[PDB]
Order: C-alpha cells, then sequence, then structure tokens
RNA sequence: ACAAUCUUCUCACAUGAGGUGUUGAACGAAAAUUUAAAUUUAGUUUGAAAUCGAUUGGUGAAAACGGUUUUACCACUUUGU
C-alpha cells in the first residue's frame, strides 16, 4: 500500500543499479532505484535509495540488510520516512548515467574547424587582455 | 536465491574483462600468432554470467557457444586476433596426429541435415561431402591434419566436440569446481594431453 | 630567444621576486624552511595531452626544486631486501629512508587510512621504473590527486653507483603530470632561489616543454606567465605570431 | 564462487618514443585558458566515511515495428569479429 523508500549506503565498489535492482527485487518488487553519482565523471556516491510497493518490505530488507558485512564494508539499510521523502529524490531514477567526456569535448572546442570571423571573434582585444594585467602591475 | 556477494562478484569479472578487451585491443594491435603449424585446437574452457557482448559473439562465431565445446581452426591472423580476444575463456595448442584421429574416431558428429549425427559409417560422409572428394572418416582426418583445399567445408560439416571433464576418482567426485585443473590460454603442446584424457 | 626570437626573462623574474617579498603582510614549533614556490604557466594553442599520463617528466633542472632533506620511499620490484641492502651499500639511508617491495605495497597498504598514513609520512616517493604502470591502482587518488605522484628512478641493474646518480638526479629534476589541457602550471623553484637561478629553471624547462611537450614547440605556445601560488599570472612573452598561427591551425 | 588477467617492462639507436591505469565527500587560494560552463590547477581534512541536489553533448549495437526500449565507464580509435 504504502511506497516505502530505503536508504543503502557504503555500498560496496560495484554494487551498482543493476545489482541493486537484481538483488533486492528479490524481496520483492522494486517500483524506482536510485544511486547517487558524481556530476563530473558518474562515478557512484556509495549510497541509493530505493522503492518498494509497500511499506513493510521496506521494514523487512531494512531489517535483514542493515550492518551486513559485504566486501569488508557494513551496509547501512535504513528506512526514511516519507515526510522527509522528497518528491524530487528520485528524479532520474531507472535512467542510465551519461558519462560525458567534458575533456574530450573540450579538446574538439579547442581544435575544430575554424573560419576568418571566428577568429576574429577570438582574438578580439587580447592587447586589453594584456592591457588589464599591466594596471595590475 | 542469489546473494549480494555474487552480485558484486560479477560485476568485478565484466568490468575486469572490460579492462582486458580495452588493453588488448587498443594499444596492443600485436598477435604472437602460433607458428610452424597451419592448425590449432581451441577448447572452451570457462564462462561467465553477463559476458561482455563482444565476448559472447566471437565465441559463436568460433563455434564454442557453449561449455566444454571443442573447434578444429586454421592457425591465421583473423583467427588469432579473435582467439587473443577470448583469451580467458579458451585453451588452445597444437593437436597432433594421434590426437586428431583418436578426437574423429571417437567424438566426431557431423552435422548431417543440421542434425548431429554420428560419423559411424562412410556412407553419411560420402553423401554429404563427396562434391570435394571426401568419402572417409580418414579422407576428414587427412583435410582436417593438412588444411586441405576443402578444409572449410569439413569443419562446417563437423559438430564442435564435447570434452567435458572427466571425473573418474572419489577426489575428483568430490572436489568443487572440479575440471581437469583446465587452465586458460596457449599451452602448445600440452593440449594433447588434455585430450588423451578426454579420449 | 626560443620563444619569439626574443627572451624576455630576467626583469620579469627579478620584479616577481621583489614582488613576492615585498608583499610579506601564536608562534608555532614545528617548522620548516617551506617557502611559496614559483609556478611557470604555459597556454599552448591545442590540447598538449590525449589522457593524463601518470607519470612525471623528469625535467631536469640544475637548481633542484626539492630540498635536499626531503626524505624519499622508493618503490622496487620484489625482492626487496636486495634494494635495502644497495641503499645502506650507497650510503642514501638519510636519503632513501625506507624501501618497499610492490607486492608489500599492495598488501601492507590497502587501506586509504594506511595509504594516507605511508603518504605523509614521506616527501617524495621513487618508484623503479618497472612498477610505474602498477601504481596507478594500489595508490589510487590518494597519491595521484593529492600532489603525491611517483617518480620514475631507473635502476634495473641495481648497483651502488647508479642508485645515487638516479637519485641526485631524481632530487635534481623538477616534474610535470601531462593532462589533457591547452594551459599546465611547471614548478621552477622556491623564492629561496636567486633571480638569476629561477631564469636558469625557466630557459631549461622551456626547452624540455618545447621538445617533449609541445609538439610543435614555440609555435604552438600561445603565451607565458610567472606565478607562485597566490601572485599575479606576471606575463612572461607573449606569441608574436600567434595572429595567423591559429588561423592557420584553426582552419 | 565475497576466487578470477591492472601490466614485477618494452622498441629503436649511453640516447629517444611508449606504459592508460586514480574511492566518495568537504575546505580553499588565484591563475591561464577555451566555447554564462568547461578544461588544467596551489594547498589541506577523511574509518572504502555517505540520507535529494542528475550532469546531460555525441557515437551505434541488438530486439522490435522509419519511430520505439535495453545497456549502469559506449567516448571522439565512441555500446555485438
Amino acid at each position: 500500500k504504502k511506497k516505502g523508500v530505503l536508504y543503502v549506503g557504503r555500498l560496496p565498489h560495484g554494487f551498482y543499479e543493476k545489482q541493486m535492482r537484481m538483488y533486492f527485487s528479490q524481496f520483492g518488487p522494486v517500483l524506482r532505484l536510485r544511486m547517487s553519482r558524481n556530476r563530473k565523471t558518474g562515478s557512484s556516491k556509495h549510497y541509493a535509495f530505493i522503492e518498494f510497493e509497500s511499506l513493510d518490505v521496506a521494514n523487512v530488507v531494512a531489517e535483514t540488510m542493515h550492518n551486513y558485512l559485504l566486501y569488508g564494508k557494513l551496509l547501512q539499510c535504513k528506512v526514511i520516512p516519507e515526510d522527509q521523502v522528497h518528491e524530487n529524490m528520485f528524479k532520474g531514477a531507472d535512467v542510465p548515467f551519461k558519462r560525458i567526456p567534458h575533456a574530450t569535448i573540450a579538446r574538439l572546442q579547442h581544435e575544430k574547424p575554424l573560419s576568418k570571423e571566428k577568429a576574429d571573434k577570438l582574438i578580439t582585444r587580447h592587447n586589453r587582455k594584456l592591457k588589464l594585467k599591466k594596471r595590475k602591475l | 536465491f542469489k546473494r549480494a556477494e555474487t552480485f558484486i562478484n560479477n560485476y568485478r569479472q565484466r568490468e575486469r574483462e572490460r579492462i582486458r578487451l580495452n588493453r588488448s585491443a587498443k594499444n596492443k594491435g600485436d598477435i604472437f600468432v602460433p607458428d610452424e603449424t597451419k592448425l590449432l585446437f581451441v577448447i572452451r574452457i570457462a564462462g561467465v554470467k553477463n559476458m561482455p557482448p563482444k565476448i559472447r559473439k566471437v565465441l559463436r562465431l568460433l563455434r564454442l557457444s557453449r561449455i566444454n565445446n571443442a573447434v578444429f581452426v586454421r592457425n591465421n591472423k583473423a583467427v588469432a586476433q579473435m582467439l587473443r580476444i577470448v583469451e580467458p575463456y579458451v585453451m588452445y595448442g597444437i593437436p597432433n596426429l594421434h590426437s586428431v584421429r583418436e578426437l574423429i574416431y571417437k567424438r566426431g558428429f557431423g552435422k548431417i541435415n543440421g542434425q548431429r549425427i554420428a560419423l559411424s559409417d562412410n556412407a553419411l560422409i560420402e553423401e554429404a561431402l563427396g562434391k570435394y572428394d571426401v568419402i572417409s572418416i580418414e579422407d576428414i582426418i587427412h583435410e582436417i591434419y593438412n588444411v586441405g583445399s576443402h578444409f572449410k567445408e569439413v569443419t562446417k560439416f563437423l559438430w564442435p566436440f564435447t570434452l567435458t571433464p572427466v571425473k573418474h576418482s572419489l577426489m575428483e567426485k568430490k572436489v568443487k569446481h572440479f575440471n581437469e585443473g583446465r587452465k586458460a590460454g596457449y599451452c602448445g603442446e600440452e593440449i594433447n594431453e588434455l585430450i588423451k584424457k578426454q579420449v | 630567444e626560443l620563444l619569439g626570437s626574443d627572451a624576455p626573462l630576467e626583469k620579469v623574474c627579478s620584479a616577481l621576486l621583489e614582488y613576492e617579498s615585498k608583499r610579506k603582510s601564536n608562534l608555532l614549533e614545528d617548522e620548516q624552511d617551506d617557502i611559496e614556490p614559483v609556478w611557470l604557466q604555459l597556454a599552448t594553442l591545442k590540447f598538449i595531452g590525449n589522457n593524463r599520463k601518470l607519470i612525471p617528466y623528469k625535467i631536469a633542472i640544475k637548481n633542484p626544486v626539492i630540498p635536499s632533506s626531503s626524505e624519499a620511499c622508493l618503490i622496487v620490484k620484489d625482492p626487496q631486501r636486495v634494494y635495502k641492502d644497495l641503499v645502506n651499500e650507497a650510503g642514501l639511508s638519510k636519503v632513501v629512508t625506507r624501501v618497499i617491495g610492490l607486492s608489500k605495497l599492495k598488501a601492507k597498504w590497502n587501506s586509504y587510512e594506511q595509504k594516507r598514513q605511508l603518504r605523509d609520512q614521506f616527501d617524495i616517493f621513487l618508484a623503479d621504473d618497472r612498477v610505474i604502470p602498477m601504481l596507478p591502482r594500489i595508490l589510487g587518488k590518494t597519491f595521484y590527486q593529492k600532489s603525491k605522484v611517483p617518480v620514475p628512478v631507473k635502476i634495473s641493474k641495481g648497483t651502488a653507483e647508479q642508485l645515487k646518480r638516479e637519485v641526485v638526479s631524481a632530487y635534481g629534476a623538477t616534474y610535470f603530470n601531462s593532462a589533457p589541457c591547452s594551459s599546465f602550471m611547471i614548478k621552477c623553484g622556491h623564492v629561496s632561489n636567486t633571480s638569476t637561478e629561477l631564469a636558469e629553471n625557466v630557459e631549461s624547462i622551456l626547452q624540455f616543454v618545447s621538445k617533449h611537450i609541445v609538439p610543435d614547440g614555440a609555435k604552438g605556445i600561445a603565451s607565458i606567465h610567472l606565478k607562485t601560488s597566490q601572485s599575479i599570472a606576471i606575463p612572461l612573452w607573449n606569441n608574436p605570431n600567434l595572429k595567423e598561427l591559429i588561423a592557420s591551425s584553426r582552419k
């Protein structure tokens, strides 16, 4: 009935979204699963949130997987009450992350086909850029 | 039921394979291509769940889509590149005359009408490969060993072998994850010993 | 002169030293001779790096940037008794404080806390040339992001005199870690260096950069600045031909 | 099945080129840059620590019927020889 949201922390490296759903769906159906990831690189933040169709199922999973010695880490499973569970907390759940290679895009942005007008829009007033430093002197 | 450690263990193995594949393919486009032999014997030793799709496809191209499958392949650059890609799962070496004869005489099955049919009589071989001057098992053996003109046709006709490890000893029957001690990679002449245990 | 047919050095660095000295403004007990380092900035017209090459560039310099009192941890391929004996034989104990085999480094320091403890125990981490590739693992971002990158000391043959030569060369050389970017910062020294010494360091670094970092050297160079951890990036020199170089390259 | 392939050196002629591999979070200075967000980046703190804060450009590989959903490092050599 009530959708129970479960926080899992201290996830061993490799216990990611596919592994969590495949494992936690055993206890019962899993509605939305999102494991936090860094903006720049998309690497795991080692904690996640899961939605279970019934709060009682989330209670059972919390009582069985909390302090689980897994790959040298104790797995922290605790149910978040709905009053601090936020509606946006599942934003981007079940959707694979896109590792944008900002270094690669910036590389192409550095070395891409360019025309005379864009070169003029690049040089601008570099003399003023030098002049600003000269005023700082 | 499955426990969380297996899911993590699978992931670490998958990323282990991903790192190996990138290293082997990128900046390591070199293969040693075992020489002084035009024939190779390859057997599928291991397999992993959620196998990388590139490995999954290369295995079926080599016709090693199931564990304990054994295939005769021609020693060339193309096979060696694919064999390097799927190295951790396959054991390969140089089969001698005794192994090739024994494998064909004892564990050779032909794809007749598209089913696995035992090569018990030369009548089927003559009917299936008569147009290539292949009439007997010995014709199959000669073609395979010498890599003749119709080596491509003979290999396609031949069904992959099933060299499942044999557990005769009481210790072999009891120990866990027994696979005869089958290592992975290139063994050279040792595959004849592995063949001798199976045939 | 290699820069743009001119060398606007000397005066620029003397001014930087005068600025650094002049902007001076409990008591503490664990004091060191640490001074603000000298940072040479260099902007190129293209990304000099395809990917972060976690192996530093042994830019040989005549005024060492590493203080001679710095303790060194030597990372060698196992066995470890062999190179411990060689260090003692060559009298590097005051310099090569600890020698660690590779497997022992992989086993005894597995925690990040253990990795951090080992990292802070030493000032420089020398590593055998044939075990550098292993070190991106076993050390992780605790070393390779927190300003402790192992140095590739070449001790393959392993005799007393080569060890001494490699170590003194290791201290005598500055290091830069190539990363994908157009602008990069290289250490030239510290304020304790005189104006002439830093200028000697600058020209030697630029000679190394033009050959082994920028494929087209000075033509690839866009602008150069001198700086410390806090000061203005004082422009040492700017390209006089970049107006046409950018047009030719970006077409 | 909490086991697995993160390299214990290469090639060329003492010399040159190569090795593609980094936990997350927090604090923080001032610099070059590129086309407001993005790349390098001093210096620090930390039990493999965690309670919303996800950024969103490009490449195609299979099912499916030219759309559609599925990849949980597919990155510009860009997802199945």
